[PDB]
């Protein structure tokens, strides 16, 4: 247990859009992790084509038991199937560090462009 | 008097704050929900905490000082693994679905050991609506809080019981002294020392802890 | 007159290893306010008790940051250094902290000419999330650089880059001043009072929030 950063400062997230590929992103400080299981990503006005979870490595908790973990960074790509103007996607996740720390859940919204389907 | 202060706090929608006296002139602190907050006298000017003392040799978390009270107050609410030989006594702010939380506890007989007497308090990190709360209030509620704690943290599911016990105190008081992961340590002086420590670092820094302070 | 009542709390600055620093009044009786690059803080007069900002007037009808009331003095220094996107028929001037690298600073300026259409004026100052140790803090100093500001940062967010080119300007004290703000993330808005209204928000949601803001600010 030594210096715990605040969690954004711990867990940088951001996002680019380029029409219906997007990207969440995460740049995860040294002695950090996010639980893969923790991330949920909620659309609003928005239809998601689909979400590839890279894969992670393998951490062990009393409590979530085996689980897989993202250190550094993480890049998770989100296709966009349709988006209207003022879409958003609530993204929340879970971190904690090494060093013996859980921190609360996080929520985020991420603002859409809008985006197209026939 | 106390008219402008409470006027003030009504109308930021903190009525229900309690009012103690602040070691600076014309100001007094007050305690909410969700932190300490500094406001003169004549309910004009409101700075949130936490205040320092900066006068002797190190600053003191002079808010974290006074907020002890509020934890003296607790003491009957506490699940208390004391050590055979009390060398030390910390309090712990613990959440049972943290996995540092369970590691910290199953080596509670270590700590024990090592003369560190471990008071909990519960703080699910996860807010006051989750199933952590409602399992901790659970726990809380039990005739034997400290075998009910210890069956929830090995797995095992406990009897949710009703009590006069509100984990919401505990949480409050948490936030006021600055808590925002678990597990967190609370020092006999108010100190806020944040995550878990082995039995033997934790012994170590304790005592390294009382020649800083002595 | 500082330096005789300033003695005490001067002596505190230098015992905590407050290297630089800015001693001001504040509207609390026996208190001081000491501007830092990393914050604002409130010092008693004894030099005795710190606080750190922000510090509110809750007298009047909403309760008002008079920390960065008394901010908006440094941030109409920087007027020369900001990066405005005037509305023809202006309505409300927002000042921006932003960070060319941030997604949520890209969807703001995505939508300058919506935020200009509802008489939004934007005047940008450059925020480094990452810090000064940052190439955010690099390529934005290549914009603040450019001939046409303007057309450096509709090209940068748009998809392209410049050579980089140091000049006059420093962002160094863009940062110092959002930080006492009490900026973190970026796009930070900051009202004509000083208001700090965290984060990105639509055009028509902004034009509503400001005429709201105004009126309950002058009913």
């Amino acid at each position: 247990r030594s210096q715990f950063v605040p969690a954004d400062q711990a867990f940088a997230f951001d996002f680019q859009q380029n029409q219906h590929d997007l990207n969440l992103t995460w740049q995860i400080k040294d002695g950090y992790y996010l639980y893969r299981k923790q991330i949920r990503i909620t659309p609003e006005h928005a239809k998601i084509a689909d979400v590839q979870l890279p894969q992670g490595v393998w951490h062990e908790d009393e409590f979530y038991g085996k689980s897989e973990i993202y250190r550094d960074r993480l890049t998770l790509p989100v296709t966009i199937n349709q988006a209207s103007a003022g879409a958003t996607l609530t993204v929340t996740y879970q971190g904690a560090a090494d060093a013996g720390f859980c921190y609360p859940p996080e929520t985020k919204t991420v603002p859409l462009s809008e985006v197209v389907a026939n | 008097d106390d008219a402008a202060i409470q006027q003030t706090l009504a109308k930021m929608g903190i009525k229900s704050s309690d009012i103690q006296p602040a070691p600076v002139a014309g100001m007094k602190t007050v305690l909410t929900n969700s932190g300490v907050l500094y406001i003169t006298d004549d309910g004009k000017h409101i700075i949130q905490g936490p205040m320092y003392d900066v006068s002797g040799t190190a600053p003191v978390n002079v808010t974290n000082k006074m907020l002890l009270k509020q934890l003296n107050a607790l003491e009957k609410e506490m699940i208390v693994y004391k050590a055979p030989q009390e060398k030390h006594v910390i309090t712990v702010f613990t959440d049972i679905t943290c996995g540092y939380s369970h590691k910290l506890h199953e080596q509670m007989a270590d700590y024990n050991a090592l003369g560190i007497t471990v008071r909990y308090l519960a703080f699910p990190r996860q807010g006051l609506d989750s199933d952590a709360e409602k399992e901790m209030k659970a726990i809380w509620c039990a005739k034997d809080k400290n075998k009910a704690f210890d069956d929830v943290m090995a797995g095992k599911s406990v009897a949710p019981a009703s009590c006069d016990v509100d984990i919401a105190d505990h949480y409050a008081l948490g936030v006021q002294l600055g808590v925002s992961g678990t597990p967190a340590v609370v020092l006999s002086n108010g100190t806020l020392v944040p995550g878990y420590q082995p039995p033997k670092e934790m012994k170590e820094f304790l005592d390294e802890h009382q020649k800083m302070t002595s």
